[PDB]
C-alpha cells in the first residue's frame, strides 16, 4: 500500500 | 572538576535548545546539543526520568510552535522533529506523566503546524502526530474532531490546507484500526467529510490518500458500498477531463473490495458511467476503463450478473 502507516488499533474508550 | 550528573546535563541541554537563534557558533552548539540528546535516549535506558518530560515538550513548543516553502534552519529544526520522535518512541516514555504536558493546547498548535509548505516538515509532522494519537487515549477523539473541522473548513470555506494528504494518511491507519462494528461518528465522517473531499479542485494533490481511506471504510464494513459508490458518480467529472483517472482507479480498487450482495445494488449506474468512459475522447480515460477487463474478480461479478451489464457496455450488441 505504499503510504501506509502501521494501524493504531481502536481499542479504548472515549 | 566533576560536572555534575547525566540527568542534569540533559535538562542543561534542553535549556540551551530553548534559546532561539558569533551567530553560527550558538546555532552549532545547539545542532551538537540534539544530535548529542538523540543519542542519549536512543541507546539508554532509564534516562527519561519525571523532570525530564516539561523540559521536552517545552524545547519542543519554543522551537516549534511559531508563526509560519523550504525552512531556512531546516537542519536545525530537523534534528528537533527527530529528537522528539525518539522521545514519544523510548521504551521508557510514560504517557501517564507525558500528559500532564502534551495536551489538547500542545495537539492544537501541532495540527497548525501542518500547513507548512515544507514537505519535509509536514512528513515529521505526521509521524509525529500518528505517534501521539496511538500512546495518548485520551487525546484520540479530540485528534479526529480538529482533524474533521480541518477538513469541512477545508471543504466549504477558503478551501487551501498544505497537509490534506499527511492528514489523511494519518487517518488510514486510523481507519484501518476501527473495531468489530464501526461507531455511527465514523459512518457520519466518512458521508459527510470524505465523500465530499472529492470535489475540491486540489483533489489530486490528497486522492490516493483519500481513496485509501474510502476503500478502508468499504473493507471495515460492506453496508457503506451503496451511499459511496453513488457518492463517486455523483462528484464524478462531469466534463471529459483527464481527472477521470483518479476515479477510475480508486472505482477499481472499490470492486476489489466490494461484496456480490452491494455490487448488485449500483451495477447499472456504475457501468453506465464506465460505458461512457470507454466511449471518452480523452484515450487516457478510455485506456484506464478497458483495463477493468483484466480483473477476473470483476468478470466473474460481471459474469453472475451478465443479464443487465452486458447491454449496458455494448449497446449495439444487444437488440
Amino acid at each position: 500500500p505504499h503510504f501506509a502507516m502501521p494501524p493504531i488499533h481502536e481499542d479504548h474508550l472515549e | 572538576v566533576p560536572p555534575a550528573d547525566q540527568e542534569k546535563l540533559f535538562i542543561q541541554k534542553l535549556r540551551q535548545c530553548c534559546v532561539l537563534f558569533s551567530d553560527l557558533k550558538w546555532k552549532e552548539v545547539k545542532r551538537a546539543a540534539l544530535s548529542e540528546m538523540v543519542e542519549y535516549i536512543t541507546h539508554n535506558r532509564n534516562v527519561i526520568t519525571e523532570p525530564i518530560y516539561p523540559e521536552v515538550v517545552h524545547m519542543f513548543a519554543v522551537n516549534m510552535f511559531r508563526t509560519l516553502t523550504l525552512e531556512a534552519a531546516w537542519p536545525h529544526l530537523q534534528l528537533v522533529y527527530e529528537f522528539f520522535l525518539r522521545f514519544l518512541e523510548s521504551p521508557d516514555f510514560q504517557p501517564n506523566i507525558a500528559k500532564k504536558y502534551i495536551d489538547q493546547k500542545f495537539v492544537l498548535q501541532l495540527l497548525e503546524l501542518f500547513d507548512s509548505e515544507d514537505p519535509r516538515e509536514r512528513d515529521f509532522l505526521k509521524t509525529t502526530l500518528h505517534r501521539i494519537y496511538g500512546k495518548f487515549l485520551g487525546l484520540r477523539a479530540y485528534i479526529r474532531k480538529q482533524i474533521n473541522n480541518i477538513f469541512y473548513r477545508f471543504i466549504y470555506e477558503t478551501e487551501h490546507h498544505n497537509g490534506i494528504a499527511e492528514l489523511l494518511e494519518i487517518l488510514g491507519s486510523i481507519i484501518n484500526g476501527f473495531a468489530l462494528p464501526l461507531k455511527e461518528e465514523h459512518k457520519i465522517f466518512l458521508l459527510k467529510v470524505l465523500l465530499p473531499l472529492h470535489k475540491v479542485k486540489s483533489l489530486s494533490v490528497y486522492h490516493p490518500q483519500l481513496a485509501y481511506c474510502v476503500v478502508q471504510f468499504l473493507e471495515k464494513d460492506s453496508t457503506l458500498t451503496e451511499p459511496v459508490v453513488m457518492a463517486l458518480l455523483k462528484y464524478w467529472p462531469k466534463t471529459h477531463s483527464p481527472k477521470e483517472v483518479m476515479f477510475l482507479n480508486e472505482l477499481e480498487e472499490i470492486l476489489d473490495v466490494i461484496e456480490p450482495s452491494e455490487f448488485v445494488k449500483i451495477m447499472e449506474p456504475l457501468f453506465r458511467q464506465l460505458a461512457k468512459c470507454v466511449s471518452s475522447p480523452h484515450f487516457q480515460v478510455a485506456e484506464r476503463a478497458l483495463y477493468y477487463w483484466n480483473n477476473e474478480y470483476i468478470m466473474s461479478l460481471i459474469s453472475d450478473n451478465a443479464a443487465k451489464i452486458l447491454p449496458i457496455m455494448f449497446p449495439s450488441l444487444y437488440r
